[PDB]
């Protein structure tokens, strides 16, 4: 049941791809740790919520 | 198979359930189910409200008691329904309004009482009026909402001519209508023979002139309750027992909305 | 998955099946479902029982008992330098009520001690830490009749030996009923008079009761010798059913418990005022 | 394992 | 169930009211709401289901009116009518269950079963 | 097909036939029909006694009458049957008895009485006592033969210390033993309504924490019947009709044979 | 002897199948955590222990 | 990968399209980026949102409550030897302002429990180290009246048993709301006035508050039997949401916090003098 | 100076909604209590800064530009479906983020008007009508 | 391993 993923790597010790392993010890996912390896989205939702969204060279307004 | 019966029926619709234990089958009148308009058949343009569930379903009425004098009942459709919920408010709301209805007539007693009820399902049910006068017979009058009116053994012509009652005065033997009682069963119709059963349960489709009309201004159905043979128990010379009418409204549909009719019924 | 049928789309109806009537004297609950008797829509239901398992239900340490050993100077009379608990679920009215919703169970015992220790008096210098041993005596076994008598060399008995302030103390018991099932009720004698018996004492018997001692005991004591002042201890001992089995349902306990077996003594008066008519 |  | 002699006849309006409104009073107010006629006869018993109507995905066990769950009420929609020589009064037994779409959730002690000192 | 029903049953069980045609179905407690001890299941190594027709048929008991009053009776199996032809003599001859049972309980009236029967199998039915004394209630008392014991409306406690009576005081509604009676359908049970019914017929499995026991010592099935609904008829205020009990063991085997226990019922 | 099982997941991360490791450490079953994978049955053996079952469309007495 | 967008390498430009004019009036952000209006040269990006994201950004153990409860001599006159708290985030006010950006929130919480100690009066001898219960009873459970009575059983209840010096109490809870998600915000009530009710009381409810209990209450005692000098303790209580999600944003609090709902009294001046012509 | 105190008549204006206010003036009169709102327009009434509410959804009138604002809104919840007559969904709030001004007028007054339409209405639950006191 |  080990996962294994890649570390984002940031200050790189003078010594390529670091790893870390996670396993789950409980039934209940509520007992989880964070993966904390979100996907993000687009804005637009909030930015553009435009019925006829225009693009930026053209008018506003027309 | 299994076990079913003529006489036990369950009808559903909407948030309302029926039973009945001492049913005598069910009459569908002229053979037709309630249907809506087909596009082939209608005539106002509007795209049409339809209320489903929220209209079509059970609305049971007052109570009325028969006893050995009790001549008989009757009511109007629409109008018996008009204060009626939902349906109701669609009714006052729009110009046009077609609707079906399953009527189902409700009176238990024992296997002791005797009696007969006629009821009558009459497409276009015109009344004979009060007076000297006629074609007099006032809006407020023809229309007794959920009460209803009754018949009467006899015409007693409204005399008082100077401040007149326009109303009906329905003889029970000429249907309240000039006709004969007898041949009221060729309109749709059933017995409730206390002997046999405790209700009747008729299903009456839209019958007009017309695919729809102004529900406010015209009634589509009469339902006419009259004792063809009088109540009868042990010896108790003044028996009395209930009679209960619950209707639903069926397939309705309405057309040409805008703000709500107000009738006067004083 | 293990989520509940969904409700079905259903309409109107004008039938002679009629699932909204029935006969409860066949004793039997009418199956129905609200498409039998109103017109519904399609629901996907997401809904699960996961949590009223009866695992689910009894998955929960419950205190059924608190053991109070003192530790201080043996002087001579009766003291509490060592004490004794009959292994039981009903010292306690929680866990007893929940276990008897039920006739028959099988299930492993788990049993968690938690113990907790105060100074008696204003004061005479302190103490030292503390270790207790619980010793569990099976029916049959010599039970001790001082705290450092020979029985406590516990051989062949299990004992726990707790250091105050380590995390509370653990184990778990195997089923050890004598039958195939513990009887959380029974109507019956362990012993029979008969119309040969000498004295009518011979034959007499507690109603609903089995086993003399049950289950046995838990001697509990402080291994240390006493400090000068006096050291008071309880010992709550927390116990779960795991691995659960429950066979032939019953109506919970609606009013007081009054002793070991079914009897009611007071309080028999379980339920509200409320009108007929009243919301 | 479930290496991602 | 109707409990009473063969020779009892009756038709009995049962309803379910989804909370909001005024709870009823009259069998007019009533028969607005989900509801069944139950026609005494051969088969004793009746049933009507309270439907699943709710806002919240889970009500509480205690009461309150944010998880409230409605009104039931029941009228007579005839009358109980019997013959001579037969009682005129007898008992009505009502009955409860849950249907196979109940659930329940968060496991917590009762106030049904308490312990003095 | 031909004509078969739910309400008209015959039971056949040795020399003996009991015919109902008022039945309302009948109930198999738990969904399991009694069986024979499996080899797989099977603790005693000692060949068994199955004494077969000679037993397992139907013994009634003495009649009780139902009145205005009756709060309730109930009975405790094997009990009830100790002194009943050859299955109280196998039962007293071994240490070892198991036995599942018919129960069919009995009371016709006329459709113009009124009034319901509760009528429940309990598994381990242990009753509460007399007394500020627990557990007490003596081995006599206990077990009542063929009469059986009865229901209070109240809890009466004996109080006389000194010389105690040692006897259950069983409240009806909480069922003699501190529970709500209104639960007791979560046991096996029917229901004998008398406008729908004339009897009730359980059948009973073995049911315990062994696959046998004593039989002398312990008590597998109580068979408690409580008036749910009160007697009733015309306005006589002082009614009485007749309750009557008929069992029969089932399945029944023996073993650890040896002299004849005499238990003291003084 | 590393057993391996997926969890239910109620609230889920921002960031598809989690799963949790299980491993017995001692020889007696009792010992044991309670596994919590519990499979359901009917209530008829309760609501319905009829010799002829019927069919709730049906006449409950016919 | 998870960088934000290069900057594309932008030169001159005498055209139509004119990304620099556009109307707000439409509810639109205008989409621009440097090359639209300025010339710019080409950066590879590195710098990435991995630490805003919104788990990021709650993931962190905040105080939420400190409950005190003391260990003493059973007296008699209104005392602390136990203490109930209604769990919630608005008695703080950090973690409060950061939920609340969003006006719908998912999510698993983690309670972490620091419990701390001391003694009360100049000097009476000392105590033996204390185990602590933290008991959760939600909504329709029965609430303990005395510090030892029945509901400390905790049959069906979770309980904690916190051992004083050990590593800070830790455990996790579902998300257990009776919605799809949790409200931060509810314009409503929980009951309405009908015209038909007897007294304007029946209907009447506070603003924005949905269910009385909201989730229950944690109670808290200290097991062991009172020392005959006083200890006084304080139980700290972080909370963190895990496994978040959010919905529908809003603008952040700017006034202070008057209590549970939106209300505000004073220092509604949030903003500092500045004149306009300067930097 | 009582928190979450406002009526549910008063919550609730109807067709006529309800305004802004420049400042906090508290509603003193204990004894009596008006329990009403007090909307405090650079607070968008809510205890937040009004130059915020753009992350909600919205659109300006301004009169140089445009007649009027279209907003589409979808039904949000923490449920599926809730009780109207309860629970209030979306509020509308529409604040004069620059004055109106005309010629050199003092005192110019125009007319706004909002035109509501309810989309893909669905109801539960039906029983007897809901006649709440706004008295 | 076991994997279920
Ligand atoms: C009297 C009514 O209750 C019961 O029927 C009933 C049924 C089952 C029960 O399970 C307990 C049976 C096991 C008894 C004991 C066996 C061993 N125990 C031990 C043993 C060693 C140690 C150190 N600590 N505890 C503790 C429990 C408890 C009670
Ligand atoms: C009132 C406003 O705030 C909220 O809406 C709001 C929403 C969600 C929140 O999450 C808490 C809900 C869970 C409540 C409790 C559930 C169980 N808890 C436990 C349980 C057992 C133990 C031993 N310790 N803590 C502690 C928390 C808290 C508050
Ligand atoms: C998947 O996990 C298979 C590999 C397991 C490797 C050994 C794991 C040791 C830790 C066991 C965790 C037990 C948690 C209850
Ligand atoms: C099956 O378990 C094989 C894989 C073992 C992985 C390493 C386990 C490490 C834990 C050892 C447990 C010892 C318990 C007495």
């Amino acid at each position: 049941g080990a996962q294994v993923s890649s570390q984002k790597v940031g200050a790189h010790e003078n010594s390529s791809t670091i790893n870390y392993t996670t396993i789950n010890y409980y039934k209940d996912s509520a007992s989880n740790a964070a993966s904390k390896q979100d996907y993000s989205q687009d804005p637009s939702k909030f930015t553009e919520p435009l019925k006829d969204v225009l693009i930026k060279t053209a008018p506003a307004l027309n | 198979a299994c076990g079913y019966s003529d006489r036990v029926l369950q009808l559903t619709l909407g948030n309302s359930t029926i039973t009945t234990q001492e049913a005598a089958n069910s009459v569908v009148a002229y053979g037709r189910w309630p249907e809506f308009i087909r596009d082939d058949e209608a005539n106002p343009v509007d795209q049409p409200t339809e209320p489903d569930v929220a209209t079509c379903r059970f609305y049971t009425l007052d109570t009325v008691m028969w006893g050995k004098e009790s001549k008989g009942w009757w009511w109007k459709l629409p109008d018996a329904l008009r204060d009626m919920g939902l349906f109701g408010q669609n009714m006052y709301y729009h110009y046009l309004g077609r609707s079906g209805y399953t009527v189902h007539v409700q009176c238990n007693a024992s296997k002791f009482h005797q009696g007969a009820l006629g009821v009558f399902a009459i497409p276009e049910y015109c009344l004979a009026g009060d007076s000297d006068k006629q074609r007099y017979t006032s809006y407020a009058n023809a229309n007794p909402g959920e009460r209803g009116g009754k018949f009467y053994s006899q015409f007693n012509k409204d005399n008082a001519v100077t401040s007149p009652k326009r109303e009906f005065c329905p003889v029970d033997y000429l249907l309240g209508c000039g006709v004969l009682l007898g041949n009221a069963f060729v309109y749709p119709h059933q017995i409730i023979n206390l002997r046999t059963n405790n209700s009747a349960t008729i299903v009456l489709p839209y019958v007009n002139a017309l695919a729809i009309d102004s529900m406010v201004k015209h009634n589509n159905w009469g339902i006419a309750i009259l004792p063809l043979s009088p109540l009868d128990f042990a010896q108790d010379s003044s028996v009395e027992i209930p009679i209960t009418v619950t209707i639903a409204p069926m397939c309705s549909e309405f057309n040409g909305l805008r703000n709500v009719t107000a009738p006067k019924f004083q | 998955q293990d989520s509940l049928p969904d409700t079905k789309a259903s309409g109107p109806a004008h039938s002679k099946e009629v699932p909204a009537l029935t006969a409860v004297e066949t004793g039997a609950t009418n199956p129905l479902a609200p498409s039998d008797t109103v017109q519904t829509r399609h629901v996907v239901q997401r809904r699960s029982r996961s949590e009223s398992t009866i695992e689910s239900f009894f998955a929960r340490g419950a205190c059924v008992a608190i053991i109070e050993v003192d530790n201080e100077q043996p002087t001579t009379r009766a003291q509490k330098l060592f004490a004794m608990w009959r292994i039981t679920y009903k010292d306690t009215v929680q866990l007893r009520r929940k276990l008897e919703f039920f006739t028959y169970s099988r299930f492993d015992m788990e049993f968690t001690f938690v113990v907790t220790a105060n100074f008696t008096n204003a004061n005479n210098g302190h103490a030292l830490n503390q270790v207790y041993q619980i010793m569990y005596i099976p029916p049959g076994a010599p039970t001790p009749k001082s705290w450092d008598d020979y029985t406590w060399q516990t051989s062949s008995n299990p004992s726990i030996f707790y250091t105050y302030g380590a995390a509370p103390a653990r184990i778990s018991v195997p089923y050890v009923g004598l039958a195939n099932a513990y009887s959380h009720f029974y109507d019956g004698f362990a012993k029979v008079p008969l119309k040969t018996d000498a004295n009518d004492q011979i034959g007499d018997s507690l109603y609903s009761a089995m086993t003399v001692d049950d289950f046995g005991v838990l001697a509990v004591r402080v291994v240390n010798d006493h400090n000068p002042t006096k050291v008071t201890s309880k010992v709550r001992i927390y116990m779960k059913p795991k691995h659960v089995r429950v066979w032939c349902p019953r109506p919970p306990r609606a009013v007081p418990y009054y002793g070991p077996g079914v009897d009611y003594r007071n309080n028999l008066d379980p339920l509200s005022e409320k009108g007929l008519t009243t919301y | 394992i479930s290496e991602v | 169930l109707f409990c009473g002699s063969m020779m009892a006849t009756g038709k009995i309006l049962v309803a379910y009211a989804p909370p909001g409104a005024q709870p009823p009073t009259s069998r007019k107010e009533a028969m607005l709401g989900t509801h069944v006629i139950w026609d005494l006869g051969l088969q004793s018993s009746c049933t009507m289901v309270v439907p699943w109507i709710s806002n919240v995905t889970y009500r509480q066990t205690t009461q309150d009116s944010f998880t409230e769950g409605g009104y039931i009420s029941m009228f007579y929609q005839t009358r109980i009518v019997v013959p001579l020589s037969t009682p005129k009064s007898m008992s009505m037994l009502g009955f409860v269950s849950a249907c196979n779409d109940f659930s329940v959730r968060l496991l917590r002690d009762t106030t049904h079963i308490s312990q003095s000192a």
